[PDB]
């Protein structure tokens, strides 16, 4: 079964850093790309970046330069998300999604999401 | 008669081509995508189906035959029946093994090259800009976007010469 | 496919063919362990285990053989006049009443298997001075010990067995198979007391050929308390040709004739029960779907079946060569 | 092969290939309806309908059957002592004499078809006390109603049939085939009146093997007014062996041996008459040309013949792929 | 093992060829024309004849065989003869169909490409005069007359590669 | 499916096939030489041994069969036994002749071409200084020594192009 | 059976125009070329022009510019000449002929001819 | 059986010219290279030169220019040396040797040798 197992929820300081995870299984990691989709509650779906598991090709959204970065671990079949300079606007559910190769980009298998919340309370 | 591409200069191959058997992988300034040449994979699937039309279905309606399962011995005619049945089985097993060998070899041989069409298509606009690329990735020096890869897929590619780089 | 750097001076591209990370090992003329993307298993490895009879009318077994049905087995009276495209003979099937010993048993079995059309036209004859409708002891038919239904037991009548000289010509337009026999008793005293005086002499001649047999008197081993055998013969008659039963002693005579036509039927020896599919290929292990060119189920087949080979894993390269890693 | 236009500095030399406007559809290992420029029809679809006996030595069989050509067929005594390389038996097949019934008729037919050289050397014998040269009633030759010319119809002489003990040694270099028979009368009274007293017995033995037969007595169906049958036997003798006709009853003895040679000979049941051609392959439809690898005319062949297949239109690609536009 | 020329980039070919099996056209300044090849057409005809040597003629003189037709029914000895003759006919018909399939495929495969000899022959004199052409429609930029095409077809062609006014 | 090298543009070939089937020949300032491609010759010997693995050894171990050598004629069944033995051998002899023909043709086809690996390896280093050549010899303009040709033999070549001259 | 069907005779004004025809049959039109040959009474045959039926490539004889014009109709498999500025010197018998491709030009199948007479009578 | 037969021993005047012979047999001449090796009495082996029997490609030792000249006769399968300006230092035994093609040059079959003596006596 192709399922992108994903981590739990986190809660950090504004301006801190967090690292997300998404364990791929049931299929060869270097075949299909990884894409991540951000959905703020009550808002629309947003596409933030894509990675190539074979050789780490990086393509990011224009509005998220220097803010979201993409890494993979080919040994463990895992795709990582490191976030930097967090703000209260960043609180959303981050969906780890599979992806067909390149600019075709139809996400054939989706994930479950992690409730990321930014607050000082 | 191997052509030395699928085991040759196509050394790894990418595993995502679920729509077709072949494809035109690429790299652009706007994103390194993929493709699937429906003509070549359609030709390959059509010849596999033509191979299986003589094989999968439409057998020979052989209704009544000789008794092959035997019992306590009767005579020389039983030995003859066993011998003719065994020689038929050995001939047909040799013949099926041979048929599998020739058709697997022919399937590997035909599903191999036929990428010279892309070569000759790309030549007349690739001959001038930094000369000739053939190592397995066509390092096409025609600075273009996904429209040109669409034209290469569509087999509707013109020749806009890139004279900015003639030698280097 | 190692693709060059992103910048690439913004002037580049690439090409590839194929991959899939599954793997299937097939045999070629060069190598025996080459790996391909997809492969069709050309040899039907396993059956469904049951004889399902939707395309071919397959007649049942149930402890009675085809020669038992042709002889009119007292265990199986429900198979007379029954057309059939395929016969299955159960491995648990056993003979009953007298143990028949057809001297060319496989030939008669194959002949009636190729016939495949039972209509015992109960033809009237001229058996005069004989005790027909005889009763045995090893027969069981409603606890009444009634002899073979598809042919007649003839003994002496009023202590006299006349030399029978009957004939019935082929006035129809089809071949009439006649199934008759000669009785091999267990004692010369049994032959004298039961059928006729002294030995016997039997010749059954058509216009185009002739068949003759002298009965043999022996002391065969007992099957179900019967120290005797009978031997069954067949006398195929062409249209216009005339059959003539001529006998002086042991005549295990027909009650008529069996209709034979050049059909597409066959016999099969199996043990699987009867089910439902849409499958026209039958094997003793059960019906296999004939969507394969070859098979390794059994040698004996019926209908549109794949050809039996001695291999087990002939896999055609339906796909092309795999380079998965 | 589109060419641009009138070019001076360059020369667009479209170095292409050849095409044919008409096409022929042939089958390949991938496509079953591919079209080639030329095609050779490998399967001989039809014949000329005629048998042509110029390369071989085909012997006609008008109102002749080969086993009666061995015998004294009164309609076929014009073919006596005749060599042949291929005997054709006509489908009319009218044999007009006593009805012969060889118990292994196909075996004797295949044997003499294999030998194929009819050289009946009339051999003297030791038949003493018999009535040679019997009179038949259905052989029609000269309105005299004689027997077979080649078989001697030995009956009683002076109401006495001695136990015959004749022999003829194989003191020559080649095999000697002795075609004899045993007579099956209609009634026991017929056998008593004709041949000997009561039943009869025949033991024909070579040094290396023996062949014994008991005649059968019974009322066969009448063919052309004969309620009897004659069954024919063959007694191949190797060099140095001794043939010993030992008979007591219904002997139909050979008047001489048949020379046999393991040569290029056969038999073929056909109906087309004899003509004049140049072709060494003969089929029951007629002589077909030999310049084909396969055929669909008939299964039965003789000589340098193509192999029979079940197909009809296997055309060899004797040219390149046709793209005729 | 297809080469993809006659069904590939030689789209239809021209039917005014009665001089062989393979062709050579031109578009010279002194009028166009065509001429058939000498050795390649003869090579194709020679391998066709070599195929036909074991096919046309050389038929095995099988004089006496078993009876292959029957009128009455006998049983065990008869249906064994029918079975062996039917299995021989099925094996030989599969052999004939398979043989036709393999050597029709081989005839299509070998009567394909072999343009590479002309490609390499033209190559060295077509390296500096505005590069080359890869199809079966060679743009031979050597400005040459019918004698040049005679040298092309005549396998004896010196290489006067054209120095200036090339590649724009 | 011939490729037209061994009977094509390899007109003679040299006779030092003592270490490998395929060769690498050169011209140098520091003397000529000869080598053998261990990869190509090992591949070809691998397909040859794979062909022989179904043939040399591993025969079908058939113990008891019908009697084939015969004696004085019997009539029936002996005629059928001789017929089935004749047809068995006739089919097996046709099958052996066919197998020899297909595997000799396929051996000539697979032991053919594969200059294309070296061609595409050398295209990058001859695309800018001179060009390639395929008539017989394989002309390489890269002025170097036995170590560069060793790298050509080693399939590890760095494509160092002399950009001083374009085509003259 | 291949034959180049030919029209009847014409008799036109001097200086007028006439359009001859030659309907080809029994063979594919675009394969073999079409050639026209002029024969004056008692004189030698003269080669007029040559045309490709596939794409209308025309080469004309040097004495015949502006006098002969070659056209084809690929649907009905026919070829035409158009004559302009006729003179009594043009009165001849015009044979339409087949041909091998191009400069080789051997006319394997000929035509029956057309008596064209230029006079004011 | 391959064997490189040679001539007998020969004696010259100082400054004279002598021509040696080595008839190759048992193998095709144009295949393997011919090499000549000189062994001085009580000294080490020295390599004279190399010749291609197919097309007479010759490479000479640096100390042997103008002194040794290698020729072949392809009809009789033999090789020759020409000696010029001979001196008493040149008296040795000359072995003709076969060889693998070119620079690799392992001499698979050797020769018997001919004693050449240079003296005025
Ligand atoms: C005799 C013959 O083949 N005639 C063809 C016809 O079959 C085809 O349908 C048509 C299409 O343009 O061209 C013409
Ligand atoms: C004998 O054959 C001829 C033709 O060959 C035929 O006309 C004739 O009827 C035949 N004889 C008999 C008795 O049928
Ligand atoms: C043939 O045999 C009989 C008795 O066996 C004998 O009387 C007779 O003389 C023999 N024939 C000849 C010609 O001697
Ligand atoms: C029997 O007939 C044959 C010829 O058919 C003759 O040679 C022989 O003498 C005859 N014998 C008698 C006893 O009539
Ligand atoms: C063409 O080749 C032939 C021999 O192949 C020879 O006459 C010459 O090289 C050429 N002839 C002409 C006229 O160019």
């Amino acid at each position: 079964q192709v399922q992108l197992q994903q981590s739990g929820a986190e809660l950090v300081m504004p301006g801190a850093s967090v690292k997300l995870s998404c364990k791929a299984s049931g299929y060869t990691f270097i075949s299909y790309w990884m894409h991540w989709v951000k959905q703020r509650p009550g808002q629309g779906l947003e596409w933030i970046g894509e990675i190539d598991p074979s050789d780490s090709y990086t393509n990011y959204n224009q509005k998220f330069k220097g803010k979201a970065r993409l890494t993979v671990d080919k040994s463990s079949s895992t795709a990582y998300m490191q976030l930097s300079s967090l703000t209260s606007e960043d609180s959303a559910v981050y969906y780890c999604a599979r992806g067909y190769y390149g600019s075709s980009g139809y996400f054939d298998v989706w994930g479950t999401g992690t409730t990321v919340t930014v607050s000082s309370a | 008669g191997i052509f030395g591409a699928i085991a040759g200069f196509i050394e790894n191959g990418w595993e995502g081509m679920v729509d077709g058997w072949y494809g035109f992988r690429h790299q652009n300034s706007e994103g390194r995508g993929q493709a699937a040449d429906l003509k070549s994979t359609q030709a390959a699937i059509d010849q596999i189906n033509g191979k299986l039309n003589r094989l999968i279905g439409k057998t020979n309606e052989k209704f009544h035959q000789i008794e092959k399962e035997f019992s306590e011995v009767e005579g020389r005619v039983q030995d003859l029946e066993k011998y003719v049945e065994d020689t038929k089985i050995d001939l047909w097993s040799y013949n099926a093994e041979l048929l599998v060998a020739l058709e697997n070899q022919h399937t590997i041989d035909l599903t191999d090259s036929e990428m010279n069409k892309l070569f000759e298509k790309t030549k007349k606009q690739l001959r001038e800009n930094a000369e000739d690329m053939g190592n397995g990735c066509f390092k096409i020096y025609h600075k273009c976007d996904n429209a040109c890869i669409e034209s290469i897929r569509n087999e509707t590619y013109d020749h806009n010469v890139y004279r900015d780089e003639a030698l280097n | 496919q190692k693709i060059p750097g992103n910048d690439n001076s913004t002037a580049t591209l690439c090409l590839g063919h194929h991959a899939v990370p599954n793997g299937t090992i097939v045999k070629t003329i060069c190598n025996d362990r080459i790996e391909v993307t997809n492969a069709t298993e050309l040899v039907q490895n396993s059956s469904i285990g049951e004889i399902c009879d939707s395309p071919h009318q397959i007649l049942d077994g149930e402890n009675c053989t085809l020669i038992d049905a042709l002889l009119g087995d007292p265990q199986c009276d429900g198979f007379q006049n029954k057309k059939w495209d395929l016969f299955v003979e159960r491995s648990k099937a056993y003979s009953n009443c007298y143990p028949y010993d057809v001297p060319d048993y496989a030939s008669l079995r194959s002949l009636v298997a190729s016939s495949g059309t039972l209509e015992f036209k109960n033809e009237s004859f001229n058996w005069t001075g004989v005790t027909q409708n005889g009763t045995s002891s090893a027969c069981i038919r409603g606890s009444s010990s009634s002899f073979f239904s598809r042919l007649n037991w003839l003994t002496h009548l009023n202590y006299t067995y006349p030399a029978l000289n009957v004939t019935m010509p082929n006035k129809e337009q089809f071949d009439k198979l006649y199934i008759w026999g000669v009785h091999h008793p267990g004692t010369d005293k049994d032959q004298i007391f039961l059928y006729a005086q002294s030995s016997g002499r039997i010749t059954v001649s058509t216009k185009r050929s002739q068949q003759a047999v002298i009965p043999n008197i022996g002391s065969r081993p007992r099957i179900r308390d019967i120290p005797s055998r009978i031997s069954i013969y067949w006398t195929i008659v062409k249209p216009g040709d005339i059959l003539l039963i001529n006998s002086t002693g042991n005549l295990i005579a027909p009650r008529g004739y069996f209709k034979i036509r050049s059909g597409k039927s066959s016999i099969m020896r199996s043990d699987a029960p009867i089910g439902k599919c849409k499958s026209e290929c039958i094997t003793p292990n059960g019906s296999i779907p004939n969507d394969k060119p070859f098979q390794n189920v059994n040698r004996i087949t019926y209908g549109a079946c794949p050809r039996y080979v001695k291999h087990s894993t002939l896999k055609l390269a339906t796909g092309m060569r795999n380079v998965p890693e």
